[PDB]
RNA sequence: GUUUUUUCACUGACCCGGUGAGGCGGGGGGGCGAGCCGGGCUCUCGCUUCUGGCGCCAAGCGCCCGGCCGGCCGGGCGCGAC
């Protein structure tokens, strides 16, 4: 399955790949207010251990906190 | 299609009406404030019996959440009368005096007979 | 001149020849201002007409 | 014939002499907060220098091609949720009184059957939103020896699916008729993407600057010499 | 224990200035196409008085390039202007006075004032009463300008701002001595709550540094470090030498 | 090569300023001087400065299109405004 291929590869966050990603979509996620609903999970794969089954009612809020 | 303004601004969009499954409550609150409820008795201080000989009107005691438009309409369903103009004020005691100015087609002491005060 | 000077709100009862002068600008601005400048409007229209035909008059010897 | 009262007044557009004609500011609008980011994060794909594992989606099947494999899935399509009713009645008929070939819809399906190598031809998605659902198959089909092809559009490749988008479609069994076809688009596409794959690993994306930051060093190098 | 009065400034409230009468903001034009290519044609409707401010202002009003609208700008007025006169403000405006144009477009020991410090802020540099910037020298590679201020400080200024022409107009008005506490309390009345400067020696102990004492002196070097905390940095703030003024 | 480092400058985060985000950057074609013999290049320009008027909602020119009876009674699109 894919998501054993997704979990591996969002382990090597200082790969290219990944740092590639981790920042234009922090750039995104700035231009966004503090807090809105992301249309779906940003990792379809993280959300399937959490509890996201991807069925109706089920919503995702991407929201920032100051660090 | 082309930008005359350097401004954008939210187009019209198409918004419907209420097309409800269900009316909210039941049936319509009915008009609590009747006719009958809206004059709730006339005065037969001396004061207020000149008033009826003297300048000829009637003075009544109303509900204090009556306009003058809705005790005419009141004064001319419940005593088969017409009002010439009508003069609310609320009294120190906390309900509203209604100076109703009859139209000078009607004797007010012979209706004042009519409603049965003496 | 010409127009009655009272409380503004009132204007609305007053016939429009009591509001006004019968004239070009009237009731808005003064007799004086408005000739001098049918003069200004004028002499600077015709100005333009004096360049206009020494432009090219000034081009054509080139 | 002509009216002489009809005269010819042109405007002078001129600095400070007529009025400015009502003329295209499509490029100079103040946008919308979401106008204005989708377009300048297309802008960092191409400023930002994308790595080969993300920059290889560009690289996508052509027109004279696509067109070739979009009618050759048409043909494999599995079903809709009408026609399903129709043979699941015919079950019942027989009951009261085998399955064709299809393609395979989504990353979790295909993955499994290409090191498991059923997979004869896979159909990449370039455009999937969370990339890192599919960054690895370009690779992964590398490895297992299973030809990948990359398509514009993951909603057209989503509409051989009877579905809104579809991420990968990988085709398994042809008919004997088809089977000619499917090869003849493996014998195009494993030459334009498996075989020169170590090409791929060191082709990074963007790193371009502005036409008018390039406009610049363009007038510099003139300059000099 | 208590606050400084100084610190009390900033909070606001009873500092706050007094804007009420104060005629508009005093800016420049806003930089467009026909600032930055060639020039557009503007009248001084009426010069002005501004409450707080010692320099009068300029309604001029220019003509809109495209809506049939018409503008009004409210410019620091330099020396000279008068009503009716025509203003000018572009790249390609003739170099006479009460006329701003970039400071590119002008030669060195020219005198300006509202000078733009960056392209676009629409007009911050010496622009208070009888103050004037000379355009020092040019810098065509790199596009710069040197102009000295009025503090007498050359600044190296980017030469794609504007400036218009001239000295600010109410020039010289310091000469006048105040005579009395009524011509003192009347100006800072237009302005903000600053007049009556009680010092602080005269203050108890716990409401400045410089308080108490049986004699009415300071005690402490009135010199402070640029490092002191607020309530505290009061006196000669960063004194780099001090006393009377001796040379230049 | 790899890494460190120093100076020049890059933009793309990040910051600033203005605007009703109204003409930015390159190219092309019409003025202007300079240069070999009608042709061509490295450049320059882009219309408003004697006056305390006036200007917007297009003239012009093309282009298509619907009756009564090639002729009259009305609409659209392109430039003008690359």
């Amino acid at each position: 399955g894919a998501y054993k291929y997704i979990q591996e590869l969002w382990r090597k966050k200082q790969s290219d790949v990944m740092r590639f990603l981790l920042r234009v979509r922090c750039w995104q996620y700035r231009q966004l207010s503090a807090l809105h609903r992301a249309p779906r999970p940003t990792r379809p794969d993280k959300a399937r251990r959490l509890g996201y089954k991807a069925k109706q009612g089920y919503v995702i809020y991407r929201i920032r906190v100051r660090r | 299609k082309i930008r005359t303004s350097p401004t954008f601004r939210r187009p019209k969009t198409l918004r419907l009406r209420r097309q409800p499954k269900y009316p909210r409550k039941s049936a319509p609150r009915r008009n609590k404030l009747d006719h009958y409820a809206i004059i709730k008795f006339p005065l037969t201080t001396e004061s207020a019996m000149k008033k009826i000989e003297d300048n000829n009107t009637l003075v009544f005691i109303v509900d204090v959440k009556a306009n003058k438009h809705q005790i005419k309409q009141a004064v001319k369903k419940l005593y088969d009368i017409d009002v010439a103009k009508v003069n609310t004020l609320i009294r120190p005691d906390g309900e509203k005096k209604a100076y109703v100015r009859l139209a000078p087609d009607y004797d007010a002491l012979d209706v004042a007979n009519k409603i049965g005060i003496i | 001149r010409g127009v009655r000077a009272v409380r503004p709100k009132v204007l609305m009862r007053l016939s429009k020849t009591k509001k006004h002068v019968s004239r070009a600008y009237g009731g808005s601005m003064c007799a004086k201002c408005v000739r001098d400048r049918i003069k200004r409007a004028f002499l600077i229209e015709e100005q333009k007409i004096v360049v206009k035909v020494l432009k090219a008059q000034a081009q054509s010897q080139k | 014939v002509v009216n002489p009262l009809f005269e010819k007044r042109p405007k002078n557009f001129g600095i400070g002499q007529d009025i400015q004609p009502k003329r295209d500011l499509t490029r100079f609008v103040k946008w919308p907060r979401y106008i204005r980011l989708q377009r300048q994060r297309a802008i960092l794909y191409k400023r930002l220098k994308v790595p080969p594992a993300i920059n290889q989606f560009t690289q996508v099947l052509d027109r004279q091609t696509a067109t070739q494999l979009l009618k050759l899935a048409h043909k494999y399509r599995p079903e809709t949720k009408q026609e399903k009713k129709q043979r699941l009645l015919a079950r019942a008929e027989k009951k009261a009184a085998k399955r064709p070939p299809v393609l395979r819809a989504g990353v979790n399906t295909v993955t499994t059957l290409v090191e498991n190598k059923k997979a004869q031809l896979v159909v990449i998605a370039h455009d999937v939103d969370p990339i890192e659902l599919v960054v690895f198959l370009p690779a992964l089909c590398r490895k297992m020896g299973v030809p990948y092809c990359i398509l514009k559009g993951k909603a057209r490749l989503c509409r051989l699916v009877h579905r809104k988008t579809c991420t990968t479609v990988a085709f398994t069994q042809v008919n004997s008729e088809d089977k000619g076809a499917l090869a003849k688009l493996v014998e195009a596409i494993r030459t334009n993407y498996n075989d020169r794959y170590d090409e791929i690993r060191r082709h990074w994306g963007g790193n371009v600057l502005g036409p008018k930051s390039v406009a610049r060093i363009a007038k510099l190098e003139k300059a000099k010499a | 224990g208590r606050v400084i009065r100084g610190q009390r400034k900033g909070a606001g409230s009873v500092f706050r200035a007094h804007v009420k009468h104060r005629k508009g903001a005093a800016r420049l034009r806003a930089v467009d196409f026909a600032e930055r290519h060639g020039y557009i044609k503007g009248i001084v409707k009426d010069i002005i008085h501004d409450p707080g401010r010692g320099a009068p202002l300029a309604k001029v009003v220019f003509r809109d390039p495209y809506r049939f609208k018409k503008r009004t700008e409210l410019f620091i007025a330099a020396e000279g202007i008068h009503t009716g006169q025509f203003v000018y403000c572009g790249k390609k405006a003739q170099l006479n006075i009460g006329n701003v144009l970039p400071v590119g477009t002008m030669p060195e020991g020219t005198i300006v004032c509202c000078l733009e410090e960056k392209p676009g802020d629409r007009g911050k540099l010496a622009r208070a009463s009888g103050n004037y910037a000379t355009v020092i020298s040019h810098n065509p590679e790199t596009k710069k300008t040197r102009v000295k201020l009025p503090s007498g400080s050359k600044k190296v200024i980017s030469s794609a701002n504007r400036a218009v022409v001239g000295v600010v107009a109410g020039g010289g008005r310091i000469d006048k001595p105040i005579l009395k506490a009524g011509r003192a309390y009347h100006k800072y009345k237009a302005k903000r709550n600053c007049w009556p400067r009680v010092r602080g020696v005269a203050m108890n102990p716990v409401e400045h540094p410089f308080g108490g004492g049986n004699h009415q002196h300071i005690g402490k070097p009135s010199t402070i470090r640029r490092d002191a905390p607020a309530g505290r940095k009061v006196g000669l703030i960063a004194a780099r030498r001090t006393g009377r003024l001796r040379g230049t």
